[PDB]
């Protein structure tokens, strides 16, 4: 009974560790169906709905079952992931957490700074029982035992690590043993280590990869809601391809530098607001109609927004898009004003991004 | 161009000693050899601390060695500094 | 200093090693303040020199201002430079980072709430996931369950990790919410 | 074959120009620019096929009511109505405008949309204008290089 | 490239004799040896 159910659990758990990757590519083909099957819908004609339009009169059923195999195939990368990945992750927490310990005393001499969630998380493992569950050490407790024991107190470094003095006395002094049967569920359910699997569960939810495929489960459960939301999985390629990962490293390497310089552009542009609002205000006029006009520099903040938006997005500048500053007693500082725009945004800046791209490639 | 300044002083200061200019293999050839020359012996921090020290002393009380420096500083002589050569090359016989 | 001279100058006496040991404690707390350069000396020898470096003077050092100006000469000295003034400008800058450490000792004379919210999120999201199993209460889902069925089975396999996944929604709400609530 | 075909239509022979780059070395030393870094230019290609199909997903669900493009006001010409259609209308005139899909598309002065959909052309032009062109032109300088 | 080339002739010169071709540290084996070489005894301008 126990045994089996173990050994059946045991066997699902390797299954799905093995076949994570192989589910994780499903999940691409799977949603590059769906999205080739959403590029063929309708607006019908107010309350205006969303119908899937085609000649054949399956692909409607088709997008149905693409879309529930889409969400069981998340669910099992899910589950492949937490039997597969986790272990490695809680390996290497507890390896650093024991190492700290050991050769840093970081919860003996030293405290935490309280603002490093990883600390402060770490401070429950230790009075936990199973701590080196995944690490292969097991007299991690023993050396920091033989290493503080006598400085900072042996019954305090024993109550900081959760040992029992009187535990070990009486498993060395002579007691009888009486047997017991793992198949007493109360027993187990006694037998596992609360605080363990809730410091576990605490640095799998901390888990960065666990909260990607979260989203990712979240997107494909709310696709059945509104189809549209499956387009959020094609995302997925940048880690499913290392080939584009190289080509996506061009414009990770310098991200820093690049909004830097979206920054300083922002700035500049905002310098060039100023001037054109207490200069050359009388130029925004954006209206054909003499009657009314559209005036876009009266106000400070749409003066920014033409300039950041229009100004920028134009091939040669605000001067494309104002006034000509034609036979006026402005006209050479205008001219000025529009040159130095042209030249410091459009051509310098521009060429800045282009080579801080180049830069990250070579 | 930047980049490559930048590449160039990483792997002078990684490839050669700064007061001396001998290479890291030489001292390599002891493990660890050339971070403890260039931490422990011939650091440029000791240099400066040594100049700051022998200003902050007054002279009457200078050692033979510290007025030996003290003169070559003043006359703006720079052959006290090792150039080529050090306690390891000098001594290489009798120290290993 | 006469200790460290002996011991550099003697490496393999093996009474004097004795001598080390004893007097290790000394030396460990002398070690920061123990200045070691080599020099050209008189005799045509290299001649190591042992001085005192001050507390004041490794701290100023140790300045981050001061770091930034090393590694900016540093730069310089190696990009534009030559060997002929390299020890030259080596001094120049000795002087004034000399100066400006003892202007600097003259002169100077006498989020968290965002991590415990998420602890606290974590601890409480994940005690109700846990709940289910410490009130030790699931006796009548084994009651209705004693019926072995590999259907059941592998129902209770899923369960238990949509289960998870829900715990880590609400973990991730409850983030969320409190970022808010801090921030406004 | 081309040679051949050319008797019965005389512009067949132009295909015999494709033959410089085999001709010249000097020619084949500036091809290899573009063809050492073959497979990375077409996956950036790819990479802008599916940012710009993200941008037709997100006008389409929000941003379809300035998507007239007929002067006049009897028959509207909707190029959103339909995802193909908008997909294609991002790919082609999107694409090869200087300035982005916001120079070809309505002006959102006074509308409660205004700030989202100034967002959506403002993020439009800087990714995929001014970086992925960039990118191309990094690969060639890199293959030069 | 005119870039590379310049540094590659700075780095040639400082680095090897024009003369005999000999590198700077067998020189440098004595303080100020490639420079007392190259300018006193291997000079071009000595040869003209
Ligand atoms: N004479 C020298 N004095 C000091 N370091 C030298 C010398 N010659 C070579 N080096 C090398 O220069 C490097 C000094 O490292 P660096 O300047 O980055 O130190 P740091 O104070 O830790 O800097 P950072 O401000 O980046 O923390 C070492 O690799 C050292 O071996
Ligand atoms: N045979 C050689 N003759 C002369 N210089 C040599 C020779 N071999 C190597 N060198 C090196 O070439 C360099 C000559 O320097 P450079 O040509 O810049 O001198 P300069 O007359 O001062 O130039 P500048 O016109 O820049 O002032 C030195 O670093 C020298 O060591
Ligand atoms: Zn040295
Ligand atoms: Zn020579």
């Amino acid at each position: 009974f126990w045994k089996k159910i173990i050994a059946y659990q045991q066997k699902l758990l390797n299954y799905f560790a093995r076949n994570f990757y192989n589910m994780r590519m499903l999940a691409l083909f799977v949603a590059f169906a769906i999205n080739f099957i959403l590029l063929f819908y309708k607006v019908s004609t107010i309350a205006v709905h969303y119908v899937l339009e085609e000649s054949s009169g399956y692909m409607e059923p088709t997008l149905r079952i693409l879309a529930i195999l889409h969400t069981v195939i998340s669910f099992f990368c899910i589950i492949g992931y937490y039997c597969l990945k986790v272990p490695l992750v809680i390996f290497k927490r507890e390896k650093e957490v024991a190492r700290k310990l050991e050769f840093d005393g970081l919860y003996i001499t030293e405290q935490p700074s309280e603002d490093d969630i990883k600390g402060q998380w770490d401070r429950l493992v230790i009075n936990t029982q199973s701590f080196p569950n995944n690490y292969w050490d097991k007299f991690v407790k023993r050396k920091v035992m033989d290493k503080y024991g006598e400085f900072y107190g042996r019954d305090r470094i024993s109550e900081l690590l959760g040992m029992d003095k009187a535990a070990l006395d009486f498993s060395d002094a002579r007691e009888k043993k009486k047997p017991k049967k793992d198949s007493s569920l109360s027993a187990v359910l006694n037998s596992i280590d609360v605080k363990y699997q809730m410091w576990k569960l605490g640095v799998v939810f901390t888990d960065n990869s666990f909260l990607y495929l979260a989203w990712y489960m979240t997107m494909s459960v709310l696709g059945h809601y509104n189809n549209f939301f499956f387009a959020a999985h094609l995302l997925d390629i940048a880690m499913g391809f290392k080939t584009l990962r190289t080509i996506l490293s061009s414009v990770t390497h310098n991200g820093k530098q690049l909004v830097l310089t979206v920054g300083l552009l922002a700035v500049v542009v905002y310098l060039y607001t100023v001037v054109a609002f207490n200069f050359f205000r009388k130029f925004y006029n954006k209206s054909e109609d003499g009657d009314t006009p559209d005036m876009k520099c009266d106000d400070m903040l749409t003066c920014y927004m033409f300039h950041m938006y229009v100004g920028v997005r134009a091939g040669g500048g605000i001067g494309d898009e104002i006034e000509d500053p034609a036979g006026d007693e402005y006209e050479i500082y205008r001219i000025i004003f529009d040159i130095t725009f042209f030249f410091f945004v459009i051509v310098i800046l521009l060429a800045i991004i282009q080579g801080l791209i180049i830069d990250a490639f070579g | 161009e930047l980049r490559d300044q930048q590449e160039q002083v990483k792997e002078d200061m990684e490839t050669k000693c700064f007061i001396c200019g001998i290479g890291n293999d030489y001292f390599d050839t002891v493990p660890h050899g050339f971070e403890t020359h260039t931490l422990q012996e011939h650091n440029l921090a000791n240099y400066l601390f040594f100049l700051m020290y022998l200003i902050n002393k007054d002279e009457t009380e200078h050692t033979g060695q510290e007025s030996y420096v003290w003169k070559m500083y003043q006359e703006r002589c720079w052959e006290f500094f090792p150039a080529g050569d050090c306690f390891r090359k000098q001594y290489e016989d009798q120290l290993n | 200093v006469l200790l460290t001279n002996l011991s550099e100058h003697m490496p393999n006496d093996t009474r004097l090693q004795t001598f080390l040991e004893l007097a290790e404690s000394v030396l460990n707390y002398f070690q920061p303040f123990l200045g070691r350069i080599e020099i050209m000396g008189s005799a045509k020898r290299i001649e190591r020199v042992y001085f005192e470096i001050s507390e004041s003077s490794r701290t100023q050092w140790e300045k981050p201002q001061v770091k930034e100006s090393k590694r900016q000469f540093i730069f310089d000295v190696v990009n534009e430079g030559g060997e002929k003034e390299k020890m030259e400008l080596f001094v120049n800058f000795c002087e004034d980072t000399i100066f400006e450490m003892q202007l600097a000792a003259q002169i100077s004379e006498s989020s968290i709430l965002t991590v415990r919210s998420a602890l606290f999120a974590l601890r409480y999201n994940i005690l109700t996931l846990m709940r289910m199993l410490s009130l030790k209460s699931l006796k009548k889902q084994m009651k209705k369950v004693k019926k072995m069925t590999v259907k059941d089975m592998v129902t209770a396999f899923f369960s238990s990790y949509w289960s998870i996944f829900m715990t880590l929604l609400h973990f991730v709400a409850s983030v969320f919410r409190g970022f808010f609530r801090i921030i406004c």
